[PDB]
């Protein structure tokens, strides 16, 4: 019932020039950019990987980015948002995309990074985001795919990583934050990351799920996070990347949805906002243009649904999990 | 960022902002690398988390601060402490209550205490609930306040009970009935007569709002959270037989109401396969021309239903 009603003068073609204008453009100043410092390393990495998706990464500054990261990895081996600020599993994330893209690992200490990834597990099989002890599956995707990324698995206790996780999948066949918590998309995708990362997808009820997963898909086209919410094109990421990992993409319109994304889109400006007539952000402009590789779009590298950067960077690193399908 | 809307002195306004903010995160910062870990930190803190509350970095501060001025502050001075914290943090969480952070905070807090008040912070929960049902953050702490106070699972279920009746978006309190249930009873699947006491106050529901799509969510799980098809009882069949008529007569009142018509399915799988397989067909096609973005999915759970029916065939 909760929906948009599209325009029909919303842009209905793919603008991939203004795009990479955009981000290319991007932090040339500002006040949410500088309200958003918090989050300076995961910005990074949203505009590196969606340039790098467009085929403009060499638009980017390379090595100014390796310069910053190395600045950001803190004593204990994890990695900050940005200088001063604190390290946390979210950043450390980000800055180990970034030098996967970059091929450029050898600038932060990578011993020191699985050290710190592996001291954040709890006995229960969980993952606190830092030192200050928060359990979310969200950080237990992170320090998987972290891990993965460096061919450094075997550092963690897999199998209570597992236990945990599997623990916090609910009625509806979904996954939330932590035991108890409500299903949503964005904990599903980490969920259904983690287990394709650690081999697990067969214990998912994909059926199940991927029915809770296409009913997000509204009649406007575009996808809610989870029941009775506004649709927004992050969810083009979120919720197909998960029906992508248990092999149940087709249970979307796919027509449909590409028709929401577009409409997402600024004409003037270029990037992509949650909804249509939103200001745009970087975040959402990686999320949409994502969502559109997911669905085949031809301008567009194939993207991973685990990893959220190209399949070619994952062929090069020869990190590819198996889907469902 | 999410919601802002696109459409000189509003540009001005956060220009001077930013100058305030800017040189408050400058000193706080400064501070920090001097070891001054004291109460004008707090101070410099307060007005930057007020707006912008995801700044993860200075929480910690405010833990640092919190923790050091504990051991070299009297009892008297620490308690004080602790309470304009839980001020501050409640004001915090009035402008914006969806912030993993502030909620993190006063776990954080509140976990440190003896003896914190737990009833408190339930009363804190429902508040916060009343405001928005589905608000997944307090959701959780109330979930940690109620292990934290040992609150029981009967409890709690009679707290989701009053949520549900007395308005919608219940898919937050069905999800939690969900997860209360099987603590009640447990086991190493429902007991029938709990299962047919949550049949009653979900078809309630899902009547009295039909497009209440949380309802019709829960219901899917009831049905395939019994001893199962054909160990039916006499009051289990005849319990399902009567949602079978109810549903139909709800697709008469509303015929492009989807969630009904994939009901009335799910029950004659429930109730017997091969004698509704006629049913079963005729009801996919009506259901596929109401919900067109699903029949991807139609059809692949028609398909599924077809081979579970020909090894029901071929067991004879
Ligand atoms: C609450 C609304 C939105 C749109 C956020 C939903 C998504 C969540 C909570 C998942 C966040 C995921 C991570 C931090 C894992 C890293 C993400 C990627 C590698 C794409
Ligand atoms: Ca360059
Ligand atoms: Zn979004």
């Amino acid at each position: 019932q909760k929906d948009v009603t599209i325009k029909s003068d919303a842009p209905d073609t793919l603008l991939l020039e203004k795009h990479a204008d955009y981000i290319a453009s991007y932090g040339s100043k500002d006040y949410e950019y500088c309200m958003s410092e918090y989050l300076r390393m995961s910005g990074v990495y949203w505009g590196l990987t969606v340039m790098d998706l467009m085929g403009q990464l060499h638009r980017m500054n390379k090595e100014e980015i390796l310069v910053f990261i190395k600045s950001c990895q803190h004593e204990c081996g994890g990695v900050s948002a940005s200088i001063g600020h604190d390290p946390h599993l979210l950043y450390t994330l980000s800055a180990v995309q970034i030098l996967t893209l970059y091929d450029s690992i050898h600038v932060i200490n990578v011993d020191k990074v699985v050290a710190y990834v592996q001291s954040l597990q709890k006995e229960d099989g969980s993952f606190a985001g830092d030192i200050w002890g928060e359990i979310d599956t969200r950080f237990s995707f992170c320090a998987v795919a972290t891990l993965a990324l460096l061919g450094k698995l075997d550092a963690i206790n897999v199998e209570k990583a597992i236990e945990f996780v599997l623990s916090c999948m609910n009625f509806d066949g979904g996954f939330g934050c932590r035991p108890g918590s409500e299903s949503h998309a964005g904990q599903i995708y980490c969920c259904t990351g983690f287990l394709a990362i650690t081999s697990q997808l067969h214990q998912v009820n994909s059926d199940l799920l991927g029915w809770w997963l296409c009913e997000r898909q509204l009649p406007s086209g575009g996808l809610n996070g989870r029941p009775e919410k506004l649709p927004d094109v992050c969810y083009s990421w979120w919720v197909l990347a998960s029906l992508k990992i248990i092999g149940r993409l087709h249970w979307i319109d796919r027509e449909k949805l590409r028709s929401f994304i577009l409409a997402c889109q600024d004409e003037e400006t270029g990037g992509f906002a949650d909804r249509p007539g939103d200001m745009v952000d970087p975040f959402h402009t990686l999320f949409g243009i994502a969502g559109l590789s997911l669905l085949g779009e031809e301008q567009i590298k194939p993207v991973s649904p685990v990893f959220c950067m190209p399949e070619e960077v994952l062929q090069r690193v020869n990190v590819q999990p198996e889907l469902v399908s | 960022m999410h919601g802002r809307l696109k459409v000189e002195a509003k540009r001005l306004e956060r220009e001077q902002k930013l100058k305030l903010y800017q040189s408050a995160t400058q000193a706080v910062f400064q501070k920090r690398q001097a070891g001054e870990l004291d109460e004008s930190v707090l101070e410099l803190t307060s007005q930057i988390l007020g707006a912008n509350p995801d700044f993860a970095t200075l929480w910690n501060c405010r833990r640092e601060v919190l923790q050091h001025l504990e051991t070299e502050k009297s009892p008297e001075e620490s308690a004080a402490l602790v309470k304009a914290e839980l001020g501050f943090l409640e004001s915090c969480l009035r402008v914006n209550p969806k912030s993993y952070g502030t909620w993190h905070h006063r776990c954080w807090l509140l976990s440190r205490l003896p003896e914190p008040n737990w009833a408190r912070e339930l009363e804190l929960c429902a508040r916060f609930l009343e405001a928005d049902e589905r608000n997944f953050h307090c959701w959780d702490y109330r979930r940690f306040v109620a292990a934290q106070a040992a609150v029981a699972p009967a409890e709690e279920l009679a707290f989701t009970d009053s949520l549900i009746t007395r308005n919608f978006s219940n898919y937050s309190s069905w999800h939690y009935r969900s997860c209360l249930l099987p603590q009640l009873h447990p086991q190493p699947r429902l007991p029938e007569n709990v299962l047919l006491k949550e049949l009653e106050l979900v078809q309630n529901a899902f009547f009295t709002d039909p497009n209440d799509q949380s309802a019709w969510f829960y219901h899917r799980w009831l049905l395939g959270a019994g001893s199962g098809r054909c160990e039916l009882s006499v009051e289990k069949s005849t319990v399902l037989q009567s949602e079978l008529e109810s549903c139909k007569e709800l697709q008469e009142l509303e015929p492009e109401n989807k969630w009904c018509l994939l009901t009335i399915i799910l029950l004659m799988r429930a109730l017997d396969p091969l004698l509704y397989e006629k049913e079963t067909l005729q009801y996919f096609s009506t259901l596929k021309a109401v919900d067109p973005m699903r029949a991807a999915y139609l059809d692949d759970l028609r398909s599924k239903f077809l081979l579970e029916n020909s090894v029901l065939k071929m067991e004879y």
